[PDB]
RNA sequence: CAACAUCUUGUCAAACUAUGAAUAAACAAAGAAGAAUUCUCAGUGUUAAAUACACUUCAGGAAUUUAAAU
RNA sequence: GGCGGCACAUCUGUUACAAGAUAACGCAGGUGUCCAAAGAUGAACUCAAUGAGGACAGAAACCUCAUGUAGAAUAUAAGGGUAUAAGUUCAUUUGAUUAUUGAUUCCAGUACAAUCAAUAACUCUGAAAUGAUGGCCUAACGAUCCCUAAGAUUUUUAAUUAG
RNA sequence: AGGUAGAUUACCUGACGUUCCCAUCUGUGUGAACAUAAUGGUACUGAUCAGGCUCUAAGCAUCUUUACUUCCGUGUUCGGAUGGGAACGGGUGUAUCCUACUUGAUAUGAACCUACC
């Protein structure tokens, strides 16, 4: 139990599915998806490590 | 007609003649306007406590 | 003559300590008091709510009540040839820890150490140490020897008055 | 490998400031110059001591605006070209930072309007390294070094070199 | 020149002060009734729950030692 | 004595003597107000000044960096307090509310007035712990009788039906 | 060794320079979305390309400051008490208490819980 009011999470605005695609790392999955689609060498520069490790978006 | 407005000449002779009264020890164990829920404990086992020597009392 | 203010002739009294100004310790709010302890009044004027008056300042109190925010002392006031109980609810912004007992408490565990270790020895046949001695102003001094193989002598005589000009 | 790169000198903000003596009208016109000028709005500024030498403590007084980046670098060549990349070298600050003005506003010549005038502009440069930060942030906020901290000479090869411009010594 | 910095020099404050006495002020030096220890132990409440802790004639009850503490 | 003044209710420093009390028509001053924000809360920022720079612009306009223990500001007289504030800016709000206790300051331990510690409501701010019963603290004020406003639906009953 | 939370709140501050980063911390890259403002400078969020350059931490110096110690000095002042001395003004003796400024020597932190090297 911790106190406190539910106007300061991811939510607080849009609804429920807003924060919960931010717990599962929604914002994340959804810049590779966006950032490979304008560029590559800018994909590549945010997402180093993640290509390499082989992590799909 | 001017006076002498005010003077402490004489003054600490006249209290010390019967000397500082000292409280009680009855003053000192006063327990008005004390912690409320501390209260309510106190009067939740006096209660029990004297319920209970009060049954005794009456069975013999 | 002065006014019957009621924080009148505190320009030195309310002063903060030289170099302790901004916010107090944090063991001020931390200390636990329980009804019982003996306590200091000092008003502290960096706190103006809830500020006792300038009487009390530095009386020793007794812990008799303990409020959520505020603890309860209860001091002796002087009045006009006779005594009089102050009960009042003080922050502990205020209040200081006494330690007019600091010497008093020892004694005790002295004492409790020695009647501990007599119930370890009068059952076991062993004999049983006594209580120590009680305090006694300075006694005159005794009689004693003093060796003259590394004693030295400096003689005293009146001073010849040498100005300073 | 060297760590000269976390030294490298370069703009973190450009000032301009339009400082007019009057409110209204004149400085909603100013402060129209700098939106075109930079492409964000300006800040109003309020006089601090009331003078009736100059007229002038709730008022709107001046305009200013501040751009970083990329975006400064362009203005600070518009800027700078007007003085032809003539700085005299009593213009850069101890701290250095160094700064000019210009009397008219260049701006566009295709449509010019009389209502807006000629107004008068000042430039204002401030560099920077890479690790400036200690002293900004709001969390463990610290001094930049002395030997971090720049100077005066350090922000005059810096301007003779990405500029090539000579500074005067007269 | 002056001025402004900086190091010295002479003399001061009831409505200036870092420091700070002597004299003083208020505590303690054993009264829920003169101590202490061991065992046992209940009602409320605090608490995450408490066997911690708080108050309850140092709740209460029984033994042993004990008249000591400028 | 009169004339002058208020030392007549009152606050600050000093006289005043390192607890408390404390004189003079002693000294230097102050009050009969002001505030829907200048109350409450949350967030951000740091003030005066000096040095170096920038068109007009100069001793005083506005901008930037550095140093900057408050030398600023805080409605007022003086003294206290205050720097991730109690100062400045922004945002929300009306706790500047109702009812009941127990204390502290002048105290004769009377009233008035002021200062607090809690409890029961309904709320304000904040994510939250907390904070909020007016103004950062010490002055900013008022009996009996009379007049004039606000409050006493909670509950207890009577009559008639069914058991 | 480092990082988080602290308590004592300058032996912890300020100025001139110096030493590593192997982990951590920091600075460092970016601006699509939460969110931010005149400015992605702040704050916010996404990341790991490089760096010990500043931070941070550890040390240096006839360093200012600060904290202890002797000395200043039983000097200033002070409680009690004369048919003591002096025209005053002020100043003894007795039995007692005894600061401060200054200078000299030393130090430049100690210490608690959790994780990781």
């Amino acid at each position: 139990y911790v106190p406190h009011s539910a106007t300061r999470f991811a939510g607080a605005g849009e609804n429920e599915e807003a924060l919960r695609s931010r717990i599962l790392g929604g914002h994340v999955a959804a810049y590779m998806k966006y950032l490979s689609g304008e560029d590559a060498d800018l994909y590549k520069k945010q997402f180093g490590r993640f290509i390499a490790a082989g992590i799909a978006p | 007609s001017k006076d002498k407005n005010r003077s402490s000449h004489n003054q600490s002779h006249k209290a010390h003649r019967n000397g500082f009264y000292k409280p009680k020890k009855s003053a000192y164990m006063s327990t008005k306007g004390m912690n409320v829920q501390v209260l309510k404990n106190t009067k939740a086992q006096r209660k029990f406590a004297l319920a209970k020597k009060l049954e005794a009392k009456k069975a013999a | 003559p002065l006014s019957n203010g009621r924080n009148r002739r505190t320009r030195k009294l309310f002063k903060r300590p030289f170099r302790g100004h901004g916010l107090s310790n944090t063991s001020t709010i931390l200390h636990t008091y329980k009804v019982g302890d003996y306590v200091t009044i000092l008003c502290n004027s960096s706190i103006q709510h809830g500020l006792p008056y300038k009487a009390f300042h530095g009386k020793t109190g007794r812990v008799w009540n303990v409020n959520p925010h505020a603890i309860g002392v209860m001091v002796n006031k002087k009045v006009n040839n006779r005594i009089v109980v102050k009960r009042l609810h003080i922050s502990p912004e205020h209040i200081k820890p006494s330690g007019c007992q600091k010497d008093f408490l020892e004694r005790k565990a002295a004492v409790a150490a020695i009647r501990k270790q007599n119930i370890q020895l009068k059952k076991e046949g062993k004999p049983l140490l006594p209580l120590p001695a009680k305090r006694l102003p300075k006694q005159p001094r005794p009689a004693e020897l003093i060796k003259g193989a590394d004693i030295k002598f400096t003689t005293v005589a009146p001073l010849k008055f040498e100005e300073l000009y | 490998c060297k760590s000269d790169v976390m030294r490298k000198i370069k703009i973190d903000k450009l000032v301009l400031n339009i400082s007019v003596g009057e409110s209204g009208d004149r400085l909603t016109r100013a402060a129209k110059v700098l939106e075109t000028l930079t492409g964000q709005t300006p800040v109003l500024s309020e006089a601090r001591y009331t003078v009736r030498a100059f007229s002038i403590r709730n008022d709107q007084i001046a305009c200013h605006v501040t751009v970083r980046g990329a975006k400064a670098a362009e203005i600070l060549e518009k800027g700078l070209k007007v003085k032809e990349f003539e700085l005299k070298a009593n213009n850069f600050s101890a701290t250095g930072n160094f700064g000019f003005g210009i009397e008219e506003h260049i701006d566009l010549g295709l449509k010019y309007d009389p209502q807006v005038g000629i107004y008068g502009m000042d430039f204002f440069v401030v560099l920077a390294r890479p690790g400036f930060r200690v002293s900004r942030r709001k969390r463990m906020q610290d001094k930049i070094g002395r030997d971090h901290l720049l100077t005066k000479e350090d922000a005059i090869n810096w301007f003779k070199e990405t500029y090539e411009g000579i500074v005067l010594n007269k």
